[PDB]
This record gives structure tokens, C-alpha cells and sequence, in this order.
């Protein structure tokens, strides 16, 4: 493991579920290398931890609006490779 | 009405303090850019103008719903000033008939049970002028502003608090003679 | 028999939202 | 070792406080489930 | 002691419904969750037991049962409703009512002959 | 002759009470979005409306109309309204009202004396 | 008047309910 | 744009609406080229005709694992860039 540090771009959660999307999105990044993959484990993850209905998009390129709950949003970064993710439906 | 209306006198003071809020967010995007640019490692608890713009955007899109909340409720809260106003109206003619036909006045009676009824009646309309204050703090935050619309009813209940002191005023000076009548008598 | 109006009967419970923001997101150009 | 047993120490503060507020919850499911028990056998609607 | 039982045996007794009402919903819905397959089952039991005991009270009347019942699901509940009766013999019981999943509003009323 | 107009003059034409609640419904509502505090009035003046111009009849009745204003959230919806009442002459309406953001509901009932 | 049981007048307006479906997709990475 | 052949990879979303989906892309790709102003412009207009709440990532290189409104999903690439509409909330 190289040190991959967590840049928080934007952050509208809770500082346990920060550290908790920073975890699931190591966990995710260590255990897959398709980012739809990564993007199972953390959306799976936090429905059931955090309830339906939240969806993630992982990768490196990617211009994008979402439309979240309150303290319900957070992207950001490990390493290159973008985590967004935000909490609707 | 008035619970909302202290938040949104909270809302209008961050309206006067958001140009300095928006000059520090344009401070600190020009200092964490340079130290992007100076090659400052930051930490983690570091927390970004990546999360002030965060944070300093869902404050502008609270303050744009809530701005549209308040534009809402200007009809609910509207009539809450049309039947609150009347309400201090209708509360101040009755307590200024039940002031000055049952307060004590003369100089036959121990001043003790009568500064206790003007202490009633003062603190009665303390609390009618707290009414008559929730009112107008009403009409000033949410924009109802018309010389404060200051009614008829304010002037009334501080006429009779100017009437009341000039009571508690004689009634002190009685109260005075009231204890050189318990002497002579 | 006096027939006249009678007064509403309301019972309100209120709803939510659940509180909605829009957020932009955008991967950088890299150096 | 400071850090083992303040988490011990931790454990042992919350797992009394957690002791005394379900004494204090059992206690008033107890009085509030027989007093709505007692709201729900008598009616006000009796003759007497 | 006889004509002020046979008082209330002839007006609107307002809130005897509403045990009516309670009896009614304690017996169909219970503690049991939303699932919308008993909903109509619910409703109608409700308004068919509410219109069973009222009509065990022998009092000449006419009765309306209405009930609404509501998912919490975030979407919040408001009902209402005047009348045109005549006020010294008639009236309205309305009572909300609610648990952990669902809400209700059942309103109940007595129109005399 | 004269009996089958006195009975028209005193029957609960269900189309007529239908149309009172679209044009009180129409009147109130609009097509304007929820806005939770204008459910109130919206309640208020459709049930309102409703009793303005079912008693300009000037049928011998008794009217209660019950309204529900529901915003479209996924949430699930039942009303129920069986009654008590001469079948003869008496009747009952219950019209289903949407929009893009909202459920009406307005149950109007009408009772011979 | 004869009083007697009317009919029970029913509204069902459904929890119009999504099942929702949850999809992956990939941009398929591209040199 | 320009030969870049807007071809479906998934499609829960009407024809005339999927073509809506395929034209509003095609302009927003036309007036902007930062693919965040694309997405918003995106969300402007499907939130003004199809309503709250659309969610659309705009890009070359992500995945996702996210959760859609039936008759409200489309996947399909504007060449190189990847439009991802979906609605939920």
C-alpha cells in the first residue's frame, strides 16, 4: 500500500460517514480495479448502512451536477481516481 | 410569527455579512491556490476552500430556498401581523379601560396593595408591550416596514406607562406620606 | 329546524421534502 | 495502557449508564403501559 | 335519574364514538405495518365496525363514516370538513390517530330524524 | 303529475354535486403546486364553496363534505365512506381530483330530513 | 325513512411504487 | 458531434424521450465543452420538462452502480464522452 490520501472535494455528511466513505472507497479501490465494481461496494454498502437510496460514480474523468439529501454528499479523491457519492431516492 | 422572525433577522444579518463572506471564501481561494502554487503539503484536517466552496455553496442554496420560504410565507405571516396588530389593538383598549378605571389614585388607602396593583397592571403591560415588540420586530424583518408600522396601539400602552409612572411617581410620594400618616396616626 | 353552517374540522400533520441541494462536480485537467 | 483501560474505563461508565437508563425505562414502560392499560378499561362513558 | 340517561340516548353523544372509532381501528389495523393489500380491508373494517356499534346504540340518527389512512412515507396529512346539520342536536367526531408506519384520520358523524 | 317533479325537487342528483365539487375544486386549487400552507385554505375553501353552492338549491338536505389534499410523494392513499341513511332519498358523491403535484379527494354527501 | 346499510365508497389512489432498478455502467477505458 | 455516432448502450427511457435525451446532449455538447455545464444545462431542462429529480454525469472516464426510476434511464456515449441520465428522488 502506497500511501493513498483522502482530498475531500466537497463534503455535506457527517465526519464518521467521511471516514466511513474514506474506508469503504480504500476497501473498494484495494478489492476492484473496474470502477463500476468500486462503485458496488460502496453504494452496497452504504444502503446497508445508511439506508436506500444513495448512488455512487467512481472514476477519472467525469463532469457531473448531483441532486442530494442533507448530509448526504461527499466527493472526493484517493489518489487519481474520483469517488462521488450522494444519497437520493 | 416571531420565533421565524428572530431567524430571519439572523438571515438579514449574514446578508450584511456576506460580502465579507464572500471576500474571505475569495481569500482563501487566492492563499490555498498559492500554497498549491508555493507547494505547501497540506494535511487532512486541512479542510479545503475544496470544502469552503462546499459548505460556502450549500449556505448560498440554503439561504436561496429559505429566501424563497420567506417569500412564501409573506401571506401567512402577513396575516399573522394583520391578527397579531389587532390583537395588541383589542388587548391594549381593554387593559387601558381596566388601567384607568381600577387602578388606585387616591390618598385613602395604604399605598402597599395599591403599588402592588400598578405593579400588576405594569407588568401586564409589559407583557402587552412584549406583544406589541414581537409585533413590530414583525413588521420590521419581514418587510411590513412602514415607519415600523408603529400603531395606535403602541402609543396607547406607552401612554399609559407614562401615566402609570407618573402614578407610581405619586403613589411613591404618598407612600412617603402614607408612612407619616402610620406615624401621626 | 334551523339549518346553518357548521365549523371545519382540520387535522393537519405535516410533510417533508427531505432536503434537496444541487452540488457540481468535476475531475481536473491534471498538470 | 492509559488508552486500554480509559477504553475499559469507558466501557464500564457506559455499560452503567446504559444499566441505569434501561432500570429507568423498564421502570417507565411499567407505570406508562399500566396507566394507558388503565385509560383503555375504563371508559369515561359509564353510567356511574 | 331517568330523563338525563334518556338525554344522552338522544343527542349526539360526541366522543362515544370515538371509543366506537378506537374499538373499531384497535380491532382492524393492530400494530401491523403498511402493506396496501390490507389497506382496503382496513378501511372497511373500520368504517363497517364503526357502523356496527353505532347502530347498537338504538339512537335515531343518521351516520356518516369516513376514513382516511396514510403511509408515512414523508408525504404529511391534511384533512377537513364543515357541515350543514342542525347545531343544537347534531355534531362531528374527528380522531387522528397514527404508529410507527402508518397514519389515520377517521371522522364520524350523527345526523338526527 | 305534480308528485314526479316534487320527488325531482328533493332527489340527490349525484352529476350536480359532482360538478359543484369540479367548479369549487377549479375555483380553489387551480392547478397550482403544494405548497403546504396553502392546503389549509385550499381544504377550507373547496369545503367552503361546496356548501355555498350546494345550499343556493334550496333542496330540503343536510350536507357534509369531507375533503382530502395530497401531494404526490409515492405515499399511499385510501378513503373509505360507507353510511346510514334512507336509501330512498339520500345519496352520496365522492370525486377523485389530480394535478402534477397533488391527490384531491373531496367526498360530498347530501341527507333528507 | 327507512335507515339502512349504504354502500362502501371506496378511493384507491396506489403508492405508485418504482421497484427500483440499480444498473452498472462503465465508460469502457479508453487509451 | 462530429462522427462520433450517439449508439445506445442502455435504454430504460421512452423513444421520443431517449431522443430528447440524444438532442439535449448533442446541444449541451454543442454550447459548452467543460462537461459540469453540460450536466447542469442537462438537469435545467429535463427538471423543467420531466421534472424533479434527474440526476446526469457528463465524462470520458467513470463508472457507476446507481439506482434509476424506471421509464427513466438512458446510457450512451456522444463519441468519446459518456452521458449517464437518470432519475431518482
Amino acid at each position: 500500500m502506497c500511501d493513498r490520501k483522502a482530498v475531500i472535494k466537497n463534503a455535506d455528511m457527517s465526519e464518521e460517514m467521511q471516514q466511513d466513505s474514506v474506508e469503504c472507497a480504500t476497501q473498494a479501490l484495494e478489492k476492484y480495479n473496474i470502477e463500476k465494481d468500486i462503485a458496488a461496494h460502496i453504494k452496497k454498502e452504504f444502503d446497508k448502512k445508511y439506508n436506500p437510496t444513495w448512488h455512487c460514480i467512481v472514476g477519472r474523468n467525469f463532469g457531473s451536477y448531483v441532486t442530494h439529501e442533507t448530509k448526504h454528499f461527499i466527493y472526493f479523491y484517493l489518489g487519481q481516481v474520483a469517488i462521488l457519492l450522494f444519497k437520493s431516492g | 410569527t416571531s420565533d421565524a422572525v428572530t431567524f430571519i433577522t439572523y438571515v438579514q444579518s449574514l446578508k450584511r455579512k456576506i460580502k465579507q463572506f464572500e471576500k474571505q471564501v475569495e481569500l482563501y481561494r487566492n492563499g490555498q491556490r498559492l500554497l498549491e502554487k508555493q507547494r505547501f503539503q497540506f494535511p487532512p484536517s486541512w479542510l479545503y476552500i475544496d470544502n469552503i466552496e462546499g459548505e460556502w455553496g450549500a449556505f448560498n442554496d440554503i439561504m436561496r430556498r429559505k429566501d424563497s420560504a420567506i417569500q412564501q410565507q409573506v401571506a401567512n405571516l402577513q396575516m399573522k401581523i394583520v391578527q397579531e396588530d389587532r390583537a395588541v389593538e383589542s388587548r391594549t383598549t381593554d387593559l387601558l379601560t381596566d388601567w384607568e378605571k381600577t387602578k388606585p389614585v387616591t390618598g385613602n388607602l395604604r399605598p402597599e396593595e395599591a403599588l402592588q396593583a400598578l405593579t400588576i397592571y405594569e407588568g401586564k403591560f409589559g407583557r402587552l408591550k412584549d406583544d406589541r415588540e414581537k409585533c413590530a420586530k414583525a413588521k420590521e424583518a419581514l418587510e411590513l416596514t412602514d415607519t415600523g408600522l408603529l400603531s395606535g396601539s403602541e402609543e396607547r400602552v406607552q401612554v399609559a406607562l407614562e401615566e402609570l409612572q407618573d402614578l407610581k411617581g405619586v403613589w411613591s410620594e404618598l407612600s412617603k406620606v402614607w408612612e407619616q400618616i402610620d406615624q401621626m396616626k | 329546524i334551523k339549518l346553518g353552517m357548521a365549523k371545519i374540522t382540520q387535522v393537519d400533520f405535516p410533510p417533508r421534502e427531505i432536503v434537496t441541494y444541487t452540488k457540481e462536480t468535476q475531475t481536473p485537467v491534471m498538470a | 495502557k492509559v488508552n486500554l483501560k480509559y477504553d475499559s474505563w469507558h466501557k464500564e461508565v457506559l455499560s452503567k449508564f446504559g444499566q441505569m437508563l434501561g432500570s429507568n425505562m423498564t421502570e417507565f414502560h411499567s407505570q406508562i403501559s399500566k396507566s394507558r392499560q388503565e385509560l383503555e378499561q375504563h371508559s369515561v362513558d359509564t353510567a356511574s | 335519574m331517568e330523563d338525563y340517561q334518556a338525554a344522552e340516548e338522544t343527542a349526539f353523544v360526541v366522543d362515544e364514538v370515538s371509543n366506537i372509532v378506537k374499538e373499531a381501528i384497535e380491532s382492524a389495523i393492530g400494530g401491523n405495518a403498511y402493506q396496501h393489500s390490507k389497506v382496503n380491508q382496513w378501511t372497511t373494517n373500520v368504517v363497517e365496525q364503526t357502523l356496527s356499534q353505532l347502530t347498537k346504540l338504538g339512537k335515531p340518527f343518521k351516520y356518516i363514516v369516513t376514513c382516511v389512512i396514510m403511509q408515512k412515507n414523508g408525504a404529511g396529512l391534511h384533512t377537513a370538513s364543515s357541515c350543514f346539520w342542525d347545531s343544537s342536536t347534531d355534531g362531528s367526531c374527528t380522531v387522528r390517530w397514527e404508529n410507527k408506519t402508518m397514519y389515520c384520520i377517521v371522522s364520524a358523524f350523527g345526523l338526527s330524524i
